[PDB]
Parts: structure tokens; C-alpha cells; sequence
């Protein structure tokens, strides 16, 4: 607009170099996502196994005070 | 030691190594090419032939040449069975994936509900199938299991683990099936014949053919393990040969040739293959009834031979 | 012209910074999922203890 | 009444309710309903309940038998395990490593993992309101409760390391309420005086903050509550009046931000600062039987407005 003195070779400059950083940036958010999802699904996977041994354990149980009620 | 070698495998993810021998089972991880670490060892239970592991968790599926017909699931973190069942016949393979565990026998295959290891369906009378060749995919949307639909042809049958019906049969060769392998998403399934001339991948379930890729024109050979790479974009291909071809999954001018390739430094061994990414690289990993387990280096533009960068033993022994 | 790149470049901008905040977002979302799942495993296990030992009594009585 | 007990959890994202029938706990995630996740009748007269998070762990009380306290996982519908105690149980807060048990003149620090007793604080100042707060960080695990029955004395424990990590003076007035924020570095309190509410930093127990509660009227502080970033703090009381202070340094020092008038005062009630659907809320649950919403502008404050009202028993009017 009417007055303004920054020359566009210096706008231009903040421009690119803000796109670097955002660049970057966006980058690491994305191999955070991915380190935590692979992170999360193995988790995952390992709650299921307990849980598996639990439902095991529960009817065992279950069995036990059965037979002998 | 170990005693003698009978089984290797990788799990789902290929994250971790299992094998089996007289004295027990171990895993080791695949986290590194410099060292095969151990994180695992059970001898409870002597002459191991079959580990297989639910990823990366605790959950464990075993059986032993001492008594072949019968599985055992455990917490190995734990100690805790989970179950014992005991089949008709010898159990040929056992898959596991996040909804199901599947036993095939050489003319039945059996699906569980993983969860509370249930059958929820047998399928019988299937044409003989004394190899164990089966497929079952890791993917919840696309949960299907394939195996032979006939002892002369190489037809699939492609079974919904879900519904717990047919989804499709694919005539995918003139002759009897030789291996078969899901990618991670469920959606291809790669195949060869006892020809072993061609590789064939389909969509699943909806059974179209997608890729051929050739390996010879006359010369035969028994292929013995197909793989890919999570992603879906290779798939390796071994056999009693000492080549290795690895195919890339892509629309290119000359369809059909092998994108890289890589030679064992033996001939007619058992072998089973995986292709994993370790430490920011492509590696074609080989376990081999020569008692290794061979790491090459795939590099995923160029291609081309493959040079063999680490060999470690599969009992664990420095060498 | 160079305002034109200025332009551009703006456009860009504006399109990282919508997807950069898009990201954190999908990771708050999961770390929080991650955080939930920690806690729901540790009251599993608490749980899971307290069933073994319930069952190493009735198993003892019986 | 039907209704005997509401709370939050550590985060804000579930509502537990205490009924004659048994307990409840109700979603935060929206404003436009108060969704019910869970209904249990298996125990009447749920006089405390307190959950872990938003995992399936959870603790609670019952009139019937006001010394036992039941761990229990809701989902399966199991009780863990039970501890009784010689006298009637005030108050139970939990965070991932510690539960801790307040009784009028002892406090009971548990292992979470096992519930086995790491440490009994005994013959503590009578403390029948059973005020206390612990923190829901496991670097700064820190239990506040009072150190002195007619001073306003914070005794400050180090629940892992099971010592007292320091006493604040914090009012001569009685205490009258206490929170730590998410970080477990800064406590807020108040007296049955009511005049300031006071941030000190947690352990060092340097006063960061001092904040003027508004008209020099005989006011009774029940509720202290910081966002879960710690830029703000409400306070309050049986007063129609909530006051929403801004923890920033380079305002108008001491002074509200933002208020909040209620529709029913007389009675206490519990108040939280929670984000919900991108916006910053105040809840208010009352003793009227009903969850309060109100929207927060985190800049320029003022007056905030009524957006929400819901029936804290689930009933859908």
C-alpha cells in the first residue's frame, strides 16, 4: 500500500525462509505422528494380549467355583 | 546348545526373528543389522516346530514335535496358558493376526476368535495340503485367509475371516500353488505355481489381476517364500535356487523384470524371506536351514544386485 | 513480477501454517489416546493381579 | 437429597455423580449434552467416587460403610480391592502412582500398583471438612493438607519421597480451600476469611500471586481450580459469585479477569476451567441438582455469559 518502503527482495527473503521453517516443522509433527501411532499400536497390541490372558484367567475361575458351589 | 535348528520366521511386522529348536524357542529382535539381540528364550517346552507370535506382544502361539497335533497359547511374559487344543492331525502352520488365530491341517483349516480362542468355523475337506500353504492377512478392513482350492490347479480360495464365507476364488495358475504371501493392507496377494516361472499379485477380494512378474521362461524353479515390503511397493521371491528376486510394484515400460536382485551363498536350503526397513534402510532379510540369517541391503530407486552386509547366527552363537 | 512471488509465497504460507496447525492437532488428539490407553493397561494389570490372586485362593479352599 | 456427591476428574473431561442409587459418570467432550458413559447400581449411597483419569480404575465410598473404601474396575464391573479404616473416610484423590486416604485426624499414602500403605501421616490437626489436595503430576507428586486446625498452615508432602517437603503460611484464617495446578509446582489457597487467594510455587513456597476476592463480604471459599495450562484460576464460594483470575504478570496485578454470576448461591459447589469444543469453559456443578456451563473469552474476560445448564442426575428436561 500507499507508503511502504520494504523492499520486496527482503519480503521475499522472510517469505522463503518462513516456508523453511513450516516446511520443517510440518516434517517433524509428521515423524512425531508416526513414531507415537507405531508407539500407541504396540501398546495396543499388548493390552489385547493381557486382556486375552485375562478373559483365560476369568474362566478358569469361573470353572473352579462352579464345580464346587 | 540349541540343539538342532527347526524352525524360523518373522512375525507380522517383521519386528522380531523366532526360532525354534530342540532345546526351546527364542526371539530376537530386528532392530539392528550389527547384532541379532536376544530378548526372549523358553526351554519348557523341548523340540519347537512351530512359534508364532501375535507382533510384537506377549501373546504366543507354540507347538512341539512331541506332540504335533496340539497348540499351545501363552502370555511368555507372564508364564500364563492361555489355552491348550488338540487337533485330528498334525498342525501344518498357525497364523495369527489381531481378530483371529487359524490352524491349518492338511485337509481342514480351523478359525478362533482370537480373543477368547473359540472356533468360530472349520473348513473341510479341503484338497490336500500336506505343505501348510496358507495366507492369512493382518489387516481388520481386508481379514481374509487364503488357501488352495484344488490339489491339480493353482486356484485360491479367499476367505473371509469375518463373515465367515467365501469372498472369491482366484484362478491364479495352470498348476499346483508353490507359495503365497498378503501385503500389510490386505489388498494384494501375491502367488506362484510349482512352475515358479512367473509371480502373479491380485486385488483381494475382488480378484483381478494387477502385476506379473517374471523370473524365467522355461527354466523351473520351486519357489519357497514370497514377501513384501510394508508399504505394498516390493515383493521378493525365493526359491531352492541361490537368486533372490525382488519386484517392484509400479506401472513401467518393460513390465514384468525384476528390480533388484540378490544372491544367497547357497543352493536347495529351506529359506524364508522378509523385507524390513532397519536403521533408515531397505533389507532383504533371509533365514535359512543353514542356520543363518542373511541382512542385504535394497536400495528402493536404483535397485540392481544387492550386496549381503551382515550374516548372523540364528541360535544366537557370536558365530 | 515480484509481487506476484510475494503473493505465492503468501499463499504457501498460509497453506503450511493450516496444515502445520492440522498436525498438532492430530497429535494431541493421539497423545492423548496414547495416555488413555497407558492408564486403561495399568488398571487392567492392577486388575489382572487381583484375579490371579483370587484364583490362588480359590483354587487353595477348594 | 437423591444427589450426595459431584466431581471432576483429574482433567476435566469426565463428571462423577454420587446418588442414593449408586454413581454415574457423564462425558465433557460437548456442551450441547451431557452423554452418561456409565451407571453402576452395584453399590447405594455413593457418597465419593473418584476415578483415575479417564481409565476404568476407580475408587468409591458409600454411606453404608463410610471406613471402606472399594477399588474397582468399572467396566468389568469388579472390585480390585478394599481397605478399611478406624475412622470415616473424608476424601480420596488419586494420580497415577499414589491413592491417598484422608481421614479427620490421619492421611493413608498408597502405592496405586498394589494399594499396600507406604506411609501413615498421624495425629494430624482435626480436619472434618477433610481439605486437601494432591497433585496429578508424577515429577512434583505432592499432597497439601492442614497443618494447623486454627492457623492457616499448608503442610506440604512429598508423597514418593515420603517426607514433608515444606509448610506455608499461607493465611492466619483457618484454610478453607486448596488445588494444585496440572504441574504440581503451584498451589492456590484460601482461608475461611476469604479476603485473598494466594499461588505459591510447590516446594520452594514462594508466594507468586495474590489475588483480591471483591467486596469485603463474609464469604465462605469452597472451590479452587486452575485451566490445565495454569493461565487461569477460579475461585468459588457460597456466593453467587465466581471470580476468574489470569496468571499473568504484566497486567492490572491482583485483580479479577473475568466473573461469573450464578443462578443459585447459598450452597457449595465445585467449579472447573475446562476447553471444551475449542472454546474455554467454566463448569459449575451446584447443589441445585445442576452443571453450569459458561464461556470464557481468555482475552479479554469480563463478565462471563450462561451458555449451558444440565441435570447433574442424567434427566434430559
Amino acid at each position: 500500500g500507499p507508503g511502504s518502503m520494504q523492499m520486496n527482495e527482503a519480503k521475499i527473503a522472510e517469505c522463503l525462509q518462513t516456508i523453511s521453517d513450516l516446511e520443517t516443522e510440518c516434517l517433524d509433527l509428521r515423524t512425531k505422528l508416526c513414531d507415537l501411532e507405531r508407539a500407541n499400536q504396540t501398546l495396543k497390541d499388548e493390552y489385547d494380549a493381557l486382556q486375552i490372558t485375562f478373559t483365560a484367567l476369568e474362566g478358569k475361575l469361573r470353572k473352579t467355583t462352579e464345580e464346587n458351589q | 546348545g540349541s540343539g538342532q535348528l527347526l524352525f524360523a520366521n518373522f512375525n507380522q511386522d517383521n519386528t522380531s526373528l523366532a526360532v525354534g529348536s530342540k532345546s526351546g524357542y527364542k526371539f530376537f529382535s530386528l532392530s539392528s543389522v550389527d547384532k541379532l539381540e536376544q530378548i526372549y528364550e523358553c526351554t519348557d517346552t523341548e523340540d519347537v516346530c512351530i512359534v508364532e507370535r501375535l507382533f510384537s506382544s506377549s501373546l504366543v502361539a507354540i507347538v512341539s514335535l512331541k506332540a504335533p497335533r496340539k497348540l499351545k497359547v501363552c502370555h511368555f511374559k507372564k508364564g500364563t496358558e492361555i489355552c491348550n487344543y488338540s487337533y485330528s492331525n498334525t498342525i501344518l502352520a498357525v497364523k495369527l493376526n489381531r481378530q483371529r488365530l487359524i490352524v491349518c491341517l492338511e485337509e481342514s483349516l480351523y478359525i478362533h476368535n482370537i480373543r477368547d480362542m473359540k472356533v468360530l468355523h472349520t473348513i473341510r475337506e479341503t484338497p490336500p495340503n500336506p505343505a501348510g500353504l496358507c495366507a492369512l492377512s493382518i489387516n481388520n478392513d481386508n481379514c481374509y485367509l487364503a488357501y488352495p482350492g484344488s490339489a491339480t490347479i493353482g486356484e485360491v480360495q479367499v476367505f473371509d475371516t469375518i463373515n465367515l464365507r467365501a469372498a472369491n476364488m482366484i484362478p491364479a495358475h495352470d498348476s499346483p500353488l508353490a507359495a503365497l504371501a498378503f501385503d500389510a493392507s490386505g489388498t494384494k496377494l501375491a502367488t506362484a505355481s510349482e512352475k515358479g516361472t512367473v509371480i502373479r499379485v491380485f486385488s483381494i477380494p475382488e480378484g483381478q489381476k494387477l502385476f506379473e512378474f517374471r523370473r524365467g521362461v522355461k527354466r523351473c524353479v520351486s519357489i519357497c517364500s514370497l514377501a513384501f515390503s510394508m508399504d505394498g511397493m516390493f515383493l521378493s521371491a525365493s526359491s531352492n535356487t541361490e537368486t533372490v528376486h525382488i519386484f517392484k510394484l509400479e506401472t513401467v515400460k518393460e513390465q514384468g523384470r525384476a528390480f533388484a536382485t540378490v544372491r544367497l551363498p547357497f543352493c536347495g536350503h529351506k529359506n524364508i524371506c522378509s523385507l524390513a526397513t532397519i536403521q533408515k534402510i531397505p533389507r532383504l532379510l533371509v533365514g535359512a536351514a543353514d542356520g543363518y540369517l542373511y541382512m542385504y541391503n535394497l536400495d528402493p530407486q536404483e535397485g540392481g544386485e544387492c550386496a549381503l552386509m551382515k550374516q548372523h547366527r540364528l541360535d544366537g552363537s557370536l558365530e
